[PDB]
């Protein structure tokens, strides 16, 4: 289907097809770590969690974090035999490219080197950024997991949107992204299934166009993650110093999500 | 980069240096955009990362093709399809005789098709102006310089082609900013001079008000609430479009006034403009499936 309304600026059939085609051409592999035998999935989760932490410290957008996450996973699928000592460099360089692209006044190169405590220099980040961009074939315009949540919220509050509900769903998506198994599902299905866990099947079909059958396997995979978030209660909307109050929902936040990931991975 | 021979330097600006070049083997003529990296503390410029990534995904006959991206120690070359001239040079060259109306119609039609493609990908060009419109000897015109191009965006184009909502402090950009620039360019092609040649933001706004009239809540609801709106703005009557654009027919004046509408929400879209009776001759009827 297609959940877009009649658009003035363009034909909704074309706008929606291009978006579906973007998800077609941008590929993700839930088994990319098999190409790196010295690496285990808990390393990816710890690295992505760390990037989320540095994102909040610099008031970086959630799109900036998801651009870095996508660049990391996609770049790692073009590589082989990577050691865990190189993972911090690949991660902070993915974040550097993303901040340059998404932020208006991104943090400076020395600030990206700083958060690594000397394990990464500015020169290394500049060498690595060119390696990542060239290996990704300059394909740096993905539709992130969080951009789909944004699309769904825009459609829901048309038929601007509320900040509190957005951050609760985003908080569930942040927990899921730490598990490489999430990469089995298209980004639009992960966001549709996170939205379902906070509403209904009727609402997700209305804002995403997906049918229940489409998101069902993803919903049953997300069930432990969603339950761990429900047990503890959802987070409250934070205020960010020097950030407009109509944009606070779009700022990346951090939580003790690694223990929540262990509870969801057990069941 | 060893397989390229620089023929001539076409320009230098914030984009870097653009050259005309030849593939020593192939024999093809390309446009090269050179970007210095050794002089960049923040690495590959954000504006170059965005342009490259965007053009890899924006393939259209009226958008300059990015053929390749070569990294050569402290340099980054972007190999583009070559075009012989920019619209400003062409317009100045044709200023005494005038650009023939059929060519103005053709260039506008192609511009709107390129713009409609960009907008269907949710991309705002943000910097539409004559020196960014590249023409060739085979009758084509293509959108160039996607450095300021943002996918929808908040407000932070050279004055003459800037939409009134931008000058009046609107917080968010829309697709209607590109339409405004095309209307200015369309009128410039017709009148052989800039429609609104201001020398400051206030001068630009007053020049727009002298031709279209000072806007009110009736023509543009929200205008008086806007950040840079002043109640002291002189009251100007909207000039008759038969004087603003004399060589234009009834269908031309209709399209131009729809592209220059004050209200961003009512300004004609690129797709809707392509279906205007001004291009009845250029456009072909397509059957609609209701379903
Ligand atoms: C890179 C894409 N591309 C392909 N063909 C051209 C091209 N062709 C051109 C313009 C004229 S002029 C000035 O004398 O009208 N001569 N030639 C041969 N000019 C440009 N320009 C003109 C510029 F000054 F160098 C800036 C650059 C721009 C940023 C707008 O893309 N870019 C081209």
């Amino acid at each position: 289907g297609s959940p877009l309304p009649v658009l003035s600026w363009a034909n909704r059939e074309e706008v929606w097809k291009i978006m579906l085609n973007k998800e077609k051409t941008y590929l993700r592999d839930q088994h990319f770590l098999e190409q790196h035998p010295l690496l285990q999935p808990k390393m990816r989760a710890i690295l992505l969690d760390w990037l989320m932490e540095v994102c909040e410290v610099y008031k970086l957008h959630r799109e900036t974090f998801y651009l870095a996450q996508d660049f990391f996973d996609r770049y790692m699928a073009t590589q082989e035999n990577v050691v865990k000592t190189l993972l911090q460099l690949i991660g902070i360089s993915s974040l550097f490219i993303a901040a340059k692209l998404e932020e208006i006044y991104p943090p400076k190169l020395h600030q990206f080197a700083y958060v690594t405590d000397g394990a990464c220099s500015g020169d290394e980040i500049l060498t690595m950024e060119l390696m990542i961009m060239k290996a990704l074939k300059w394909r740096l315009s993905p539709l992130t997991i969080v951009s789909w949540l944004n699309v769904y919220m825009q459609v829901a509050y048309l038929n601007q949107y509320p900040q509190q509900i957005f951050i609760q769903i985003a908080e569930l998506l942040d927990l899921c992204v730490l598990d490489v198994d999430c990469l089995e599902f298209p980004y639009g299905i992960l966001a549709a299934s996170a939205l379902y866990h906070f509403s209904s099947s009727e609402l997700m079909q209305k804002v995403s166009g997906y049918q229940w059958c489409d998101i069902e396997n993803c919903v049953k995979w997300m069930v432990p993650f969603a339950m761990v978030i429900r047990e503890t209660g959802s987070s409250k909307l934070k205020h960010f110093r020097g950030v407009a109050d109509e944009d606070a929902h779009n700022i990346q936040t951090h939580r003790d999500s690694l223990d929540l990931l262990d509870k969801a991975r057990a069941k | 980069m060893e397989n390229f021979q620089k023929v001539e330097k076409i320009g230098e600006g914030t984009y870097g240096v653009v050259y005309k070049a030849r593939n020593k083997l192939t024999g093809e003529v390309v446009a090269l955009k050179k970007i210095r990296l050794d002089t960049e503390t923040e690495g590959v410029p954000s504006t170059a990362i965005r342009e490259i990534s965007l053009l890899k995904e924006l393939n259209h006959p009226n958008i300059v093709k990015l053929l390749d991206v070569i990294h050569t120690e402290n340099k980054l070359y972007l190999v583009f399809e070559f075009l012989h001239q920019d619209l400003k040079k062409f317009m100045d060259a044709s200023a005494l005789t005038g650009i023939p109306l059929p060519l103005i119609k053709s260039y506008l039609f192609q511009l709107l098709q390129g713009l409609a493609f960009c907008h269907s990908h949710r991309v705002l060009h943000r910097d539409l102006k004559p020196q960014n419109l590249l023409i060739n000897t085979e009758g084509a015109i293509k959108l160039a310089d996607f450095g300021l191009a943002r996918a929808f965006v908040r407000t932070y184009v050279t004055l003459w082609y800037r939409a009134p909502e931008i000058l009046l402090g609107c917080k968010y950009y829309s697709t209607a900013v590109d339409i405004w620039s095309l209307g200015c360019i369309f009128a410039e092609m017709v009148t052989r001079r800039a429609l609104f040649p201001g020398d400051s933001e206030i001068d630009q706004l007053f020049r727009i008000f002298r031709t279209l009239g000072t806007p009110d809540e009736v023509v543009w609801p929200g205008v008086t609430s806007m950040p840079d709106y002043k109640p002291s703005f002189p009251k100007w009557a909207r000039q008759d479009f038969s004087k603003v654009v004399p060589p234009l027919d009834e269908d031309g004046r209709s399209l131009l006034s729809q592209m220059l509408h004050y209200d961003p929400n009512k300004r004609i879209s690129a797709k809707a403009a392509l279906a205007h009776p001004f291009f009845q001759d250029v456009t072909k009827p397509v059957p609609h499936l209701r379903l």
